Order: C-alpha cells, then structure tokens, then sequence
C-alpha cells in the first residue's frame, strides 16, 4: 500500500510494503539485500527512531505520502550506535 | 509502397493516411460513395502494412492520430473508429505528439468514446512525461540536448 | 561527462568499441563495467555534436561484421572434411554473438535504424551470416548435411548436436523477416533434402518389395516410418 | 433486463440486468454469454466506461439499449 | 530479484528487477555476456547519469510497474523544472 525508499547513506533502496505490514518485514526484507543483521541498523522517519513492533503504516507511512512518484525517504544508519549519515543527491541545474 | 516512399502530400500537410483516417476527405457520389467510406480501418491498416510515416505532420500539425479522433460518428461506426486507432497506434503513432497549436489527441477528442479508446490505447513512457515537463517550463533545449531529442520535444 | 552531446572524435573511441565487440561476437570474456561503459560510448556517439555520426558507426560495424564473418568463412572453408562441425562451432559463437552485438547497439536500433532503409545490426549480423557465410558456401554446407542425415538413416548415429545446429541455422538467420522467416531454410535445406528423402524411400521401397513379401512390408514400413 | 449491445462484429450480449443492477458485475454476465471474463469488457456506456460499482442507472437507466465493449485485454 | 545501479558519483541504488527491466537499455545491459551466477546484485555502471536524475528515473520505474494499465486516473509524475531537461536526456537514454 506503501512505496518507500530505504536511505542508508549511499544506497537508496526502493521497495513496496503495505499499511499494516511492520518494521520486521523491512528489516527481513533489507537483510537479504544489504547483508546485516537487524540490530545493526535502526531506522528512522525523519529524525524519529522506531522500533521493531509498531507497522510501516503506523509511523507516519501512509498511502497519501509513501506514493511511489515521491516515496518517503526512510533513513538508515548501520552499526560497526553511529549517527543517521544520509547525504543528499547532486546539484540540479 | 512506392507511392508513401514518393511522400505524397495535398495542399493541407495530408499524406494518404491523413486522407484515409479523415471523414472529410470527399468521397466521390459517381457509382463510389456507396462502397468507398473515409474513415475506414482497412484502408488505414493496409496504409501501416506499407509502412506509411504513420507520425507524419500537417499543415495543422495533426498526425493521422489527430484526425481520426475528430471522427463524429463513433455509435454509427464504432468499429471503423476502433479498429482504425489499434491500427494506427501499432507502428509507433506518438498518441502524446502534440500538434501546431499545442493540442494532445486527447485534448481533440470530442467524444468519449474516443477519448477512452486512447487512454486504453496509451501507453506511458518517461520520455513523454519528460518531454512535457520541459516544454511546459520552456528551458531551453537547443544545442544542448541530442539532435534527435529536439524534434521529440518539438512533438510534445 | 553527462549526457550532454559532445564533439567527440570517432577513431579512438570505435577502436575501443572494437575491442569489445570483437570479444562480443567471439562469445569472449569482457568486464561487466566495460560492457556497461560501451553503451555509454555508443549513446554518446550516436547523439554527438555537431553531427550524429550514428551513420559512419553503422558502416563501420557493417565493414567490422563483414570481415569478420568472411574470415569465419576462410577458416571454415579449411576444414574441407569437417566443415560441419567447424560451421556449428562458429555459430553457436556468432548467434549468441549477434544477440549481444544487438543488446550492446539497442539505442543505435531505436534512434537512428528504425527512426532513419536501414537493418538494426541483430538482423544485420545474422543477415552477413547468411550473405557471406552460407549463400558462398551453399553446396558444401547441403550436399554433406543430407550426407550425413543418410548416414544417420542406413546404420550410422552422428553428431546429432551438430546437424540440429546447422539445420536450424537456417530458421534461426531469417528470424528477423517477418514475411516467410522460414523461406531460406525452405529453399536451401527443406527441398533439396525432400528431394533427397524421396529418392532414397523410393529405392529403398523397391528394396523391400522383392526382399518381403506383403506381410513383413507392413512392419518393415511401419518400423521404417517410426524411425 | 436484457441487453442488445453492440460487439465487434455486430454481436449482442445478454446483460439480464435490471436497471437498478450495478455494472461492476452487470458486464460480466453480458460477457458470459460472449466468452470475455469479468474484468476484461471494457464496456462503452454511450460516451463512457463503467467504473467500481457504477450502478445502471448512471447509464440512463436504459432497457437493452446499444452498448459497443472495448476489447482492452491485461485489465483482469 | 533485485538489480543495482550505480550513479555519476556513488549514490547507490537498489530497485527490483521486474521494476527495472521495464527500461530500455538495462533489459540489454542485464542481457549481455556473462551467466551471472551470482545472481543477486549485477550492478550495473552508470558512469555519466547524475543521482537526482537516477533517483527520479527508479521513482518512474516504480510509478510504471504500479500504474501500468490501470482504470484509475494515473496520478500525475511530479517533475522538478530544473529536473525536468536532465530527466529527459536520462528517459531518451534509458529507452522508455
């Protein structure tokens, strides 16, 4: 129900989920893809963290805003707890 | 075959797939126009088979793609007015080329019939978006993008 | 950078085009980041500025696929004894070779072969397959296909890997004529081993009149046919 | 109600529906007699196309009538 | 599966493969040599793309796969005007 782009730092990965999937489904999903156990990563929305309980849909993901022609940016951080490092995309013209 | 490759053009911008998807095209009534009927579907796809430049432009900027949508019969023939856009978009009919005076085939529907005939018809492409998006900004492109992509935008 | 045109020279840029696209049709090794690097080079010259030189990059791969191809046929052509088996050789590395060739020049084939007559070079390699290796070398390639078909029909089991790649290298080269695509392999092995098979069941049939009687006929044409 | 609407070849398909039936399933049921599935008769309501549940008498409410379908396959 | 694209300078991406084949030039770019025995990143090197355009243009390929021939109204494509040219270069290289 959802389209969302999973942020780490350098890679964006860009993936579909539904309201009332949870975290858990993200953090299985990123694991075969990215190689990291779900521990070492905490997401985030914004600046705000969350936990591995509450759904996708809860935490401000909705249908209205995770649209697939402008998904909402997830950010990710990976443990060697460091700090959310995103760095944004080139200059436009 | 020879006579498309011969680029055979009226007065209007018309080449024979303008005139073969035109209802306004005159029929003559001289023992012909109870068997000869413009637009037909037959005609036009035998036009395609040929290999037609099926986005050839007018004088009015309309493809053959424009033209058949101003068809104002679509509950009499509707057929004729199906059979004809599959016809016409299975070669590579720009369904978005957008013609002298800024006009989309969609916009040039007056029917909805036809309209809704495109829209199944249609397919979307980021090229089209792209080229709308420029366009509808005026950034200019020239000497700066490929020389092939000029005249797409220039279709948009 | 960008994709922005840009006056590009042709010559270093199609020697190092070459250097990879003769490793394509040779079903070689290339880097995956080279053959990913080569479609930027080919975008590239296919939009510069202030001439899309996609005109002299297709020449230039029609005269690098006709040489090509035609020392494909001088080496064929050596191996007088085994020309099927050198042929196949050469085609299981040449069609694989003309699909790739076709993958790597996608954007020339979508913007100025079909936009501009002209063959997209996946036809037009297979077309200088058949122009300069099969049409010269017609009789030889035929007369020893139906050979060794006969051979397989009296007592023999060749290469069946071999003969099934030949023969249909010539469906698989007129895969791109959407009128008749059958047509060359209609007239050059279709007929001819007809023909063949016709004349050999006709004497065969006369063999198998005289040997048995009317009984046996039966399950000898019954077991002749199943074979 | 029954339904006389126009095909490809001047056909006619057997709707059966009332004037208070929706067309989400109204359209089946004229192509179960043609052969189409549910969700491939992109049926042409004289000027439009049917949408969700689209009960019949958005469509004038009209007994029989002409309806000429779309053939627009992949819409299942 | 999923497919990975390299942008102009870093900028990583990951999209799944049905959703990035229904491009041009990566259905040729994934069909080249190679059996990829791997089978789970085969990135490919855009070298000259920028990211913003790549990121805009992986949004299309997700728009596209959940869009394609549906009856609802086809939201429209957010286009940045300043995006918009460099977008357009991307969509006429990446075939479709």
């Amino acid at each position: 129900d959802v389209f969302l782009m999973i942020r780490r730092h350098k890679t964006t990965i860009f993936t579909d989920a539904k309201e009332s999937s949870t975290v858990f489904e993200l953090k299985r999903i990123v694991e075969g893809i990215l190689k990291r156990p779900p521990d070492e990563q905490r997401l985030y929305k914004d600046d705000q963290l969350l936990d591995d309980g509450k759904t996708l849909g809860e935490c401000g993901f909705t249908s209205q805003t995770a649209r697939p022609q402008a998904p909402a940016t997830v950010g990710l951080a990976f443990r060697a707890f460091e700090a959310l490092c995103i760095e944004p995309f080139s200059s436009p013209p | 075959y020879n006579l498309i490759h011969l680029d055979p053009r009226t007065r209007e911008g018309f080449t024979l797939l303008h005139l073969a998807v035109n209802s306004n095209t005159p029929v003559d009534d001289f023992h012909t126009n109870d068997v000869c009927s413009f637009p037909n579907a037959l005609v036009t796809k035998l036009l395609l088979d040929c290999g037609a430049e099926v986005n050839a432009v007018d004088n009015e900027g309309n493809s053959a793609l424009h033209i058949i949508v101003q068809y104002n019969r679509p509950i009499s023939d509707f057929l004729t007015l199906h059979s004809i856009i599959i016809s016409l978009v299975e070669a590579g009919a720009h369904t978005d080329m957008t013609n002298k005076q800024n006009k989309t085939p969609l916009d040039k529907s007056t029917t909805g019939v036809s309209e809704i005939l495109l829209k199944t018809q249609m397919k979307m492409s980021l090229k089209c978006l792209a080229a709308r998006a420029v366009r509808a900004n005026d950034i200019n492109y020239q000497d700066q993008i490929p020389r092939t992509l000029e005249e797409f935008v220039g279709f948009h | 950078t960008s994709l922005k045109p840009r006056v590009v020279d042709f010559d270093e840029t199609w020697n190092k085009l070459l250097t990879t696209i003769k490793a394509v049709v040779m079903l070689e090794y290339v880097e995956r980041a080279t053959w990913n690097d080569r479609f930027s080079d080919i975008y590239a010259l296919c939009v510069a500025y202030p001439e899309p030189l996609g005109e002299r990059l297709y020449t230039e791969t029609k005269i690098f696929l006709e040489n090509h191809v035609r020392h494909l046929h001088k080496r064929v052509l050596e191996s007088e004894e085994q020309v099927l088996v050198m042929y196949h050789r050469y085609w299981e590395e040449y069609s694989k070779g003309a699909d790739y060739m076709d993958c790597l020049y996608r954007y020339l084939n979508t913007q100025f072969i079909k936009k501009n007559p002209l063959m997209e070079i996946g036809e037009l390699a297979l077309d200088m397959w058949r122009k300069l290796m099969v049409e010269p070398l017609q009789a030889i390639l035929i007369r020893m296909l139906l050979r060794e078909i006969k051979n397989d029909r009296g007592g023999e089991d060749p290469n069946q890997k071999v003969i099934h790649g030949v023969i249909n290298s010539f469906v698989h080269v007129e895969q791109y004529k959407k009128k008749f695509p059958l047509k060359f392999y209609q007239e050059i092995f279709e007929s001819p081993f007809l023909t063949e098979t016709g004349e050999y069941y006709k004497q065969e049939a006369s063999n198998l009149l005289q040997e048995s009687n009317c009984s046996q006929y039966m399950e000898k044409v019954l077991g002749r046919l199943k074979d | 109600m029954l339904i006389k609407v126009k095909t490809l070849t001047g056909k006619e398909i057997e709707i059966d529906i009332e004037p208070t039936d929706k067309v989400e399933r109204i359209k089946e049921r004229v192509e179960e007699k043609e052969g189409i599935p549910p969700q491939q008769q992109r049926l042409i309501y004289s000027g439009k196309q049917m949408n969700d549940e689209k009960t019949a008498a958005d469509y004038k409410i009209l007994g029989g009538s002409v309806l000429h379908l779309v053939l627009a396959l992949r819409g299942g | 599966m999923y497919v990975k694209l390299i942008s102009s300078d870093g900028h990583e991406f990951i999209v799944k493969r049905e959703h990035a084949l229904t491009s041009g030039t990566i259905k040729a770019m994934l069909s080249g040599p190679g059996q990829f025995a791997e089978n789970e990143t085969n990135e490919v090197n855009f070298r000259e793309i920028p990211s913003h355009v790549l990121s805009k243009v992986c949004m299309y390929f997700t728009y596209k796969v959940r869009y394609t021939n549906s009856s609802t109204e086809i939201p429209e494509f957010p286009i940045a005007p300043e995006i918009a040219l460099e977008l357009l270069m991307a969509a006429n290289f990446l075939d479709c």
